[PDB]
Formats: C-alpha cells, structure tokens, sequence
C-alpha cells in the first residue's frame, strides 16, 4: 500500500537513523514479485511446450475417437 | 559539511552553542559515515564473493542509485541547513535553526526537529 | 525547451519497429523526468508545506519505480530479460507513471497552493475513480 | 462452389499411387474445413446460447486437432513421419472429424434452434448407437 511503505510521509516521524534495512526488505520484496512473474511465465511456457511436445497422436483428449 | 566541521571545529569563539551544533552535526555525519560503510560493505561482500548474487547488496550503478537516493536527500538538506546556518551563532543560531523547523518534509522535519532540540537543550 | 515533455534523438541506424517501439516507451522515461523535476522545484520551502507533501510523496513513488528499474537492471545482467518481456513488465510502471506525470503537470499548470492543491487533488481522486491503482 | 465441401486441385504429374492417396486423405481436410467453417460463422452472438455452445465445443476439438497437426508436422520435420504413418493415425481422426462434419451439415440443413437443436441431438446421440466414440 502506498501508505503502507510511506515510512517518510507522517505528522509524528521519529528520529532515525539512514538504516536502509526496510529498504532492502522492500527491494526483496520487488525483486520476488518479479521473480513470481517469471517463474509463472516460465512454468506456462513449460506446460504449454510439454502439451506441444506429447508424441505424435498422444496427449489428444479424445482417446481412441 | 566537512569543511564546515572542520573550519568551526577550531573556533573556540563559536562558543557552548555553536560546538554543540557541531557536535550534533559530527554525530549526524557519523551515522552517515556508519551508513556509507554499511553500503560499502555490502558491495564489497558482493565484489568478494564472486557470485552473481542478484542481491540488493550487489553493486549495480542502480543499487547505488537506489540506496543513496534517501541519502542524497538527508546530505542535501543538512548542507542546505550549513549554508543557512553559515555565520549564525547564540539566539541568531537558533532563530536560524527554527526557521528551518517551519520545512513541509516530513522526513526533512524530523531532521531538523532532532537537531533543533538537541541544540536547543 | 522549456516546460516541454523531454525529447530524446533515436539512433537513424535502429530497426524502424525497434525505433518505435523506443517511441511507445519513451513516454514513461519523459513522465519520469518530468515528475524529478517537478519533484526538484516544488520542493522548494517557499512553495508551501503542501507542495512539500506533494513532492515527498512523488519521492515515494519514484523510490519505488527505482528499486523496481534496478531489479530490471539485474535481470538484464543475467542476460534473461527481452524486449518483449521488458514492455510487459513495463506497462504497469508505465501507466503509474503516465498518471503520476499528469497529475504533476496540472498541478503545474495550475499553479495549485493549499487549498486549492487539495481542491485539484480532490478532483483528480475522482477523475482517477476507475483505476484503481 | 455453394454449400460444398472443398475441392482440391492436385498437381497432375503426381504419382497415380500418391494421388489416389492424397484423394483419400482430402475428404479428411473438406470435412475439417467445412467444420472450421461452420464454427467460425455459427460462433456469432446471433446464434443463440445453445449453438454459441455447439461452435465453442467444435472449436475446442479443432483445437485438438490441430495440436494433432502439429505433432505430425514435427514428426516430418523430424522427418519421423511417413505418408502410411500420417494415414494410419489421421484414418480415425479423419473418421472422427467426418462425423462431426456430417452432424454439423444435418444441422445446418434442419436449421435447427433451441429445443429443436437439442432434439436433433439426441437423435443424432441415438444414430452413434454403434460407434461408442
């Protein structure tokens, strides 16, 4: 949420340090989501070629007909 | 603002005040320095361990960006604050110090509220 | 020049598919170095508290649109990232952007200070009712 | 030419041999083409939530289909596919997609709608008594 991560933005902000440690928690956080989307394009990408792939004949869904 | 240390540092005149300026100032510069370390030593771990490690501790000119953008920020209005503050001293000093209390920054408001009552004490 | 959108000269020796998809991108660079500017100028103290707010709240955004340009970064030193996937994951960033610029440049356009800043902020709540990112 | 199945013109100095195999196997390719062309026109908005249904369902088994396709087009261009290969493996398809094309014609000339449709359908369910595919 963008007030969420908005530790700048309010009317009480307490002394701190420049400790970036949420900052590299929030960079984690982005790096996996976009490793998410990778990994999910990925794994469609596999699925789709292995149903591509079955042997000639193979995989059709009506067995036999 | 380290020249600025440097050159106040030495003014005995500067009086009570002024050194804790300095002081509060000095400390400041040493959580900076604290951070900066911090950060060369994550990119150091990551020039050392020879691994590709897409960490955030992985020193792209980007990462560096990132991480120092918060800290362009902090060292632009500290220097800022220097240059407003450059030839105030006593009850000038701290009329100068509460003008820049009056910033819309909330980041740059915690700043200067910390600084302002830590010489104001 | 001016107040102008950022312009940026292409290489004439780029494909012209891969010159105009650089033209179908660009816009989210130009919103990018509209908003530091933007962000940069109403910083200033004298343009009011409001302003500041506004400029540090765009300091959030733009933090973020960082960290996520660095992770891209990454990704291109793995050697993983196309084109192709590069508009894809883009596009999101890129109407975040687009909307943010918009929303700095009538601000701008506006000259919008205090209550009136609030005012337009209202108004662009309600204009940005159906998206809701 | 009208409501036809598709004729093919094949080049005439093939193999007597060949041609009489390629004019075996073509009827398979009418009856999918008649099929695809009953699907794409009968898949309009127009036709009614039962016939939206029945082209969607064709459309999926011509999907199949092709994915059929496919892999006999690897295996040729793994140059693992013969002529007598590619026949034996489409004669059940070809007789799989000649019924379908032979029910969508009986639909198409009783124009058939709704109950009707639904009606034809189960007497067509009845006429595949024998073929439990």
């Amino acid at each position: 949420d963008y007030f969420l991560n908005n530790k700048h933005v309010g009317r009480n902000v307490p002394y701190s340090g420049y400790d970036c440690d949420d900052l590299s928690v929030f960079e984690m956080d982005v790096q996996s989501l976009i490793s998410r989307e990778e990994c999910l394009c990925h794994s469609m990408i596999q699925e789709t070629l292995q149903v591509m792939e079955a042997a000639p004949g193979t995989g059709l869904p009506t067995v036999g007909l | 603002i380290r020249r600025y240390t440097d050159q106040r540092s030495l003014d005995r005149s500067f009086g009570l005040v002024g050194q804790s300026f300095c002081a509060a100032l000095h400390q400041e510069l040493r959580e900076y320095y604290r951070l900066l370390s911090v950060l060369h030593s994550q990119l150091q771990l990551e020039d050392d361990q020879g691994v590709n490690l897409g960490l955030e501790s992985s020193l792209t000119l980007r990462r560096l960006l990132v991480w120092t953008y918060d800290p362009k920020i902090r060292l632009k209005t500290l220097a800022a604050l220097v240059d407003h503050c450059q030839g105030r001293k006593g009850g000038e000093l701290a009329s100068a110090v509460h003008a820049y209390t009056k910033t819309g920054d909330p980041y740059m408001r915690s700043l200067v509220q910390h600084i302002l009552s830590l010489v104001s004490h | 020049a001016g107040r102008q959108s950022r312009t940026f000269l292409v290489d004439p020796n780029l494909d012209l598919s891969i010159r105009e998809l650089v033209h179908r991108i660009l816009p989210v660079a130009a919103s990018y170095s509209a908003v530091t500017r933007f962000i940069e100028e109403k910083s200033s103290f004298e343009y009011g508290q409001v302003n500041h707010a506004l400029a540090a709240a765009m300091r959030t955004l733009v933090k973020e649109h960082l960290i996520l340009v660095s992770q891209l970064e990454q990704l291109h030193r793995q050697g993983l990232l196309s084109l192709q996937k590069l508009w894809f994951y883009i596009q999101p960033a890129m109407r975040t952007m687009d909307i943010l610029a918009s929303l700095a440049t009538s601000v701008d356009k506006g000259e919008c200070l205090g209550g009136s800043t609030l005012s337009l902020l209202h108004d662009r709540s309600f204009s940005y009712t159906g998206d809701s990112q």
